[PDB]
């Protein structure tokens, strides 16, 4: 400001005034309950709250303190579609920010946060909500978010229930369900072997006289698409110095059978899975610039565009959402760290270049998040000319092009792989230890392990398939390949039968 | 960029005295095999080619390294086109067969593909293959 | 009239670098066979290259190395792994039957048509063949076993008192460079990439030592670059550079591999800007020297380099592909012309203002002739 | 963010908001402001009605508190009335109790520091005390010294003493002096006052205002006085039109506005970097290309030393002298291979030895290292870009030297380039190309342009800017035969003034040390 003189006359601006005016408020608020004003009642137990901070924090509370009725008046006032402990629960959120919300009342918490206009716990319900849905209550879910106008939530259980349409369908709440979200879970999308001919006639037949009617109009709408539940694995055999590709499907019965397998007559630097498309990186190599396609109807190889530039041991990082594929980090054959970050649009099989990395890492381990680029890991530039383990968070941003090293750190470093579970980014790293990474509240959660892992202190590469979690080994046995699927509700794990392909060395593990 | 005797090149002195005898003692390092001829219209040369192409069944280079054999002379060529044999690779049916079977176990990996065919050089199989790959 | 005289061999087509491997040697022989049937060669002298003998070689390279290429077989690959380390023979060159005698077709073909050219025969001497310009004196690199383009200057250098050598090839020329980086009597001018490229060198910094400072040019580009950019930074520099050296031979390497749609280059050049930047060296009327190597999409680098040849005769050519023996390998478009990607242009006009304004002032410190 | 063991994201997790306090404060400030809901306690001042919440003012202020929560009548009446407190600096605190942001002025500062003080806003009363240390001047050091002693604050005692003493002389006649309590003048005297400003004469002065009840404190008064030397100085380093040798000056600020000449000195070789460290001067210089040696200057012997060569060649990299650590800092710089360098190493006066700390994010040459409590800034110079070429930069780095630290804020300059920048009081006064001076506050950071006359548009020369005594100078770059301009600032109201008394036989002025 070029009016301010900071020896006569300026403005002074507090940064850290919110805080100090927020722990004030905690603090008289609950340790002493002073200057309470207006009292709540819910099912017999009275809560002591003062009507400012209530009426800042919700446009509820905020139209009933300032309404002329002699209720808001009144000393107490009585509520009664809300239990003691949800209550008290909003009353800790309001007063705090810090709410603990466990599964078995989420539902109340969603529909009460609603009812109160209480936003962001609103949209935490919401998510956790879309985390935990299952097959066994994904039509409760469709109309509690269509009950509450949630697009997000709805969209979610639509997706959980189109792609398990087949189990839905002996059930008396699927027979129930109006027109209109039959329509809209069909109209998505149903894949080819779930038959959804006959959802559509048995949810006829369930009532014929008073639906008959809507058999056009469901045809008309209905909308069928094929199978992409790959996991593609990149791999080269004792006896061989070429590449092997398998691609994996996943079956209802939790057994993984192969469906193809295919192989390439170059080395691989780096690999990604667009879609259903499998890209590779490989060039016989002092020279990572060639990629190749491959198609799983064609069972052939379709070369692509090279690299701008040839890097070793950068991360390929596919984004449905803007259809590209981001190539970031990675090593230099002069081995110098290299922090350039560039694109190849899928459409127009062409490579650009966008903002470099903050920080150039090696071989970290890239996952996308609603368009959003994390780099984990890696291989920091040590300051006496060598490389060290790195623990750095790097956010890239797709829709602005920008790019920011969080302020956390991995409870570990060194190469990591990365898994995208829902909401959630699942990293497992050297020492069979599995982390879960939440980006939004930013929060680590270790998931307890087996103690088979700990036979050998090899790698484990986790791929997430379908809403399942698996987690492979690195170095194959003779006879011996094991593939441990991980249920991340109860930290439970099942291996998995079905699997024989002869890898003695798992290169890459592609979701 | 490294500096030294042992990756530089030796670069000789130039002496102006010394320019009009080593090039007239030097003589020409390759072989001619065709040289233009303004006295030859492009029409009779085309005939030629097509002739020689149809009738003799000899390639596009195989006829103009005869004719210029002759001095350009269409006649004498023509002639003496039926006297030689543009002898080929000579692949026979089972030759090629064979071939096929060898590319399509072990690819484009000539090494074992002459393990099978022991008669035919790999240059040969290559310039076999590229040939075959056509169709 | 403008003597041309083009080298060809019916053998060089029949050697295999291994499966996958990008650099087909097959290239030349569909080079060759669109010249046939252009027409071109009724106005161009064809000479079969004699096999080079390894006395011509050893005026460069090192005696050990040679001789371990020609004694280098895969039949006894296991025998010399303690060579292959040193000379770095192996994944970036592979052994192959015939190594030493394409060695010894490319070399004598550059070496014969540098002694042809250094008599006043002719003006113009083609190989495509040859132009292998990535091996070090003592080391293969870059798909290169023996260095050529340094053995033709050197045969150059016998009766030019300044030979020039214009790289238009994506990759930095790092073998000739090297070779002629402590000389002024021989100017390397190269356009490539810079940053990740291999083989990393080449900087806008590296203008040689010793004698040989000023006398090595480096144009360090970026990806993308089109026929309008490359012509307006090649004809100013080049214009430069004959103003102020004053040669009086030009080795010219047209390089094939920057063109649009190639499988290792990432540039965006068109066939006619990649073929303006050799119509405008021929017009300077010097004894020219061109050269081919690089090149990595067949079909592109077969119409490139007929199309070379037709602006060297100045002979103009039809755009339809006449019937040929590699006819079909041409589909389904069957034009001789290419057209460009889509690739966004990563140079910008004050980027290459500021370049050619740091080369500019570079060169003229260079001392008059 | 510790790995709990006993959370998931599948069954039971905490959930921790970080906007609910932003938007607590926006929410009360909104409703206690802009509808002005929910009143519920009355203050009365002076006449003037207000309504306020006891919530945020028992939540900001323990004063009010203690005040609210009281079990007398008055607690629980309706209308409370204070008497201390002015209208309008009561209404500047309620502003910064509800909305967080306050216009504080030079006329009701006092004010406001001693209400702030009483009802324990410590923030605010921090920043007052602030404010009022940057304004201490000569005419009010020792009203400064009784509010600061009164108040228990040392940053501002401190800051008064150090102006008080390093002008004692002039405070030789002033009434207030005369009156100064014992304990006081021990406290001036004991913290060492330059022998320039006679403290005999002061306590001379002082006992025979009232000899009767002084005579005793005469003793203690003669056995606790310290004194130290003299080096108010300005060192300006440059190059004559006719000698290739670098003549530096050295320049004493006397307390009349004149500024004399205390000594010169010449060097026989060509040096890229200055900076002054206490009361010595230090340059890095040698022939091309070895500019590696430092040379270190006493004004007291006016001699050159030799010092520990720097560990690596590098040019136009910017020196800084860290008191703290007894160090002197080399930041950014440029590499004989033209390339910008991010290396930083510092050199310990009493060790000899340099040493290399960690790099900078982006590499710079040429730029302004202003030295704050410890924090070294590095402002403008250049920066490489497009892509062996170099860019006029504008980032601003801080290099934190307790951690070892560095950092770049999110804002950027008003304009790039060189600079020279000389660091008052809290504040970095920069100087570049054009005229323009700029006073950066990196607490609050903020930048406000300062006015200056057209007197500086004649000609496009650069400026250098040092700081002596609290008091601005700024000199031109380029000196005509026989014109050697020199302007103090003040930049309370920005007036220039032309000072005299300096006679300088030097064209270019290659540096300014303050
Ligand atoms: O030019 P195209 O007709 O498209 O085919 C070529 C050819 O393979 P095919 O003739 O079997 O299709 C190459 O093989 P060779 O002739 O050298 O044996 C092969 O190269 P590699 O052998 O090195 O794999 C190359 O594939 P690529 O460029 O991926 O290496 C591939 O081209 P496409 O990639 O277009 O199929
Ligand atoms: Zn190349």
């Amino acid at each position: 400001s070029m009016d301010e003189n900071y020896f006569v006359n300026y403005t002074f601006k507090d940064r850290s005034h919110s805080g100090r005016v927020a722990q004030g408020i905690m603090k008289l608020c609950l340790e002493e309950e002073l200057f309470a004003d207006v009292t709540i009642s819910v099912e017999g137990r009275e809560f002591q709250l003062h009507r400012l901070v209530l009426s800042a924090q919700s446009c509820f509370f905020r139209s009933m303190f300032t309404s002329n009725l002699k209720e808001a008046h009144n000393r107490v006032i009585v509520l009664q579609d809300v239990s003691e402990s949800v209550f008290q629960l909003l009353v800790d959120y309001i007063y705090h920010g810090t709410v603990k919300l466990r599964a078995e009342e989420l539902q109340e918490i969603y529909e009460v946060s609603d009812m109160y206009q209480l936003t962001s716990l609103f949209e935490e319900c919401s998510r956790f909500l879309a985390r935990t849905v299952q097959v066994g209550n994904c039509l409760q879910v469709m109309w509690l978010a269509d009950r509450h106008s949630d697009p997000e939530l709805y969209t979610a259980a639509k997706h959980c229930a189109k792609t398990h349409l087949a189990q839905l369908q002996n059930t008396e709440e699927f027979l129930h369900l109006p027109h209109r979200l039959l329509t809209d879970i069909i109209s998505d999308g149903v894949p080819c072997s779930q038959n959804p001919t006959e959802a559509i006639e048995a949810w006829i037949n369930f009532n014929k006289e008073e639906r008959e009617a809507f058999a056009e109009s469901l045809r008309t709408s209905l909308k069928e698409i094929g199978e992409n539940v790959h996991i593609y694995l990149i791999g080269k055999e004792s006896s061989r110095t070429h590449s092997l590709a398998v691609s994996l499907h996943c079956a209802e019965d939790d057994s993984i059978s192969v469906s193809g397998q295919n192989s390439l007559c170059h080395q691989i630097t780096a690999a990604c899975k667009h879609g259903g498309d499998l890209y590779v990186v490989g060039g016989s190599i002092p020279r990572p610039r060639r990629m190749w396609k491959c198609n799983n109807a064609t069972v052939d190889w379709e070369w692509c565009a090279p690299l701008p530039r040839d890097r070793l041991q950068h991360t390929l990082v596919s984004v449905p959402g803007k259809d590209a594929i981001y190539s970031l980090g990675g090593k230099t054959l002069q081995d110098t760290l290299s922090n350039a970050v560039i694109y190849y649009r899928v459409g127009d099989n062409v490579w650009t270049e966008t903002t470099q990395l903050e920080v150039a890492v090696s071989g970290a381990a890239g996952a996308n998040l609603n368009g959003i680029i994390y780099l984990l890991g890696g291989e920091e530039n040590d300051l006496d000319f060598f490389t060290k383990p790195s623990r750095l968070i790097q956010c890239f941003d797709t829709e602005t092009d920008k790019c920011h090293v969080k302020p956390y750190v991995l409870p570990f470093a060194g190469r990591m792989h990365a898994a995208v579970h829902k909401d959630l980014v699942f990293i497992v790293a050297e020492g069979d230890s599995l982390v879960c990474y939440n980006p939004l509240l930013d929060s680590f959660t270790r998931l307890c392990l087996p103690e088979a892992w700990s036979s050998a202190p090899s790698l484990w590469k986790i791929a997430s398939c379908n809403g399942s979690i698996y987690v492979f080994r690195d170095r194959y046995k003779k006879g011996d390949a094991n593939t441990y699927k991980l249920d991340p509700a109860t930290s439970a794990v099942t291996v998995t039968r079905g699997i024989k392909v002869l890898l003695t060395n798992l290169q890459f593990v592609l979701a | 960029m490294r500096v030294g005797p042992q990756y530089q090149a030796v670069v000789p002195d130039f002496d102006p005295a010394k320019l009009a005898r080593r090039s007239q003692e030097r003589d020409n390092l390759g072989m001619l095999v065709w040289s233009p001829n303004q006295n030859l219209s492009e029409a009779k040369l085309d005939e030629y080619i097509a002739i020689a192409k149809e009738k003799h069944g000899y390639n596009m280079e195989q006829a103009l390294g005869m004719l210029f054999w002759h001095k350009h002379n269409i006649e004498k060529s023509l002639a003496d086109l039926p006297n030689f044999t543009p002898f080929p690779d000579e692949w026979t049916v089972e030759d090629k067969v064979l071939f096929e079977q060898a590319f399509s176990f072990h690819g484009k990996t000539f090494h074992r593909i002459q393990q099978m065919l022991p008669d035919k050089s790999i240059a040969s199989l290559v310039k076999f293959y590229y040939s075959w790959k056509k169709t | 009239r403008r003597k041309v005289c083009y080298y060809y061999d019916g053998d060089v087509g029949n050697y295999y670098y291994g499966q996958g491997h990008p650099m087909k040697p097959h290239r030349i022989r569909m080079t060759h066979n669109l010249l046939l049937n252009y027409g071109l060669y009724r106005k161009m002298e064809i000479y079969r290259p004699h096999k080079a003998n390894a006395e011509e070689m050893t005026k460069y390279h090192s005696d050990d190395y040679i001789k371990f290429l020609r004694s280098i077989r895969p039949d006894n690959m296991s025998e010399y792994s303690k060579q292959m380390q040193r000379f770095n023979v192996g994944e970036d060159c592979p052994v192959f039957d015939g190594l030493f005698e394409f060695c010894q077709l490319s070399t004598g073909g550059s070496v014969a048509s540098a002694v042809k050219l250094n008599k006043q025969q002719t003006d113009i001497a083609v190989n495509w063949a040859g132009g292998l310009h990535h091996a070090k004196k003592s080391e293969a690199s870059g798909f290169c076993y023996v260095n050529d383009i340094v053995l033709a200057i050197l045969e150059l250098l016998k009766y030019h008192q300044r030979v020039l050598y214009i790289d238009i090839d994506i990759h930095h020329g790092d073998g000739v460079e090297e070779a002629f980086y402590t000389t002024d009597r021989v100017m390397t001018v190269s356009f490539h990439k810079y940053g990740e490229y291999f083989p990393g060198t080449g900087d806008l910094r590296d203008i040689g030592a010793g004698k040989g400072k000023y006398y090595a040019v480096n144009y360090p580009l970026r990806d993308g670059i089109d026929d309008e950019s490359y012509e307006a930074i090649f004809k100013p520099v080049m214009s430069k550079v004959m103003e102020m050296f004053q040669p009086s031979a030009v080795v010219l390497q047209c390089g094939s591999d920057s063109l649009s749609g190639d499988r290792l280059g990432c540039f965006n050049l068109t066939i006619k800007g990649h073929a303006k930047c050799v119509e405008f060296v021929k017009s300077f009327n010097l004894p020219m020297l061109m050269l081919g190597g690089g090149g990595y999409t067949i079909r592109n680098v077969a119409r490139c380099w007929t199309y070379e040849t037709a602006v060297a005769l100045d002979t103009e050519i039809p755009n339809e592909l006449p019937y040929n023996d590699y006819f079909e390998y041409f589909g389904p478009d069957f034009k001789l012309h290419i057209s460009p990607s889509n690739m966004t242009n990563q140079n910008t006009n004050e980027y290459l203002e500021k370049i050619k304004q740091r080369l500019f002032e570079n060169l003229r410190m260079l001392p008059h002739a």
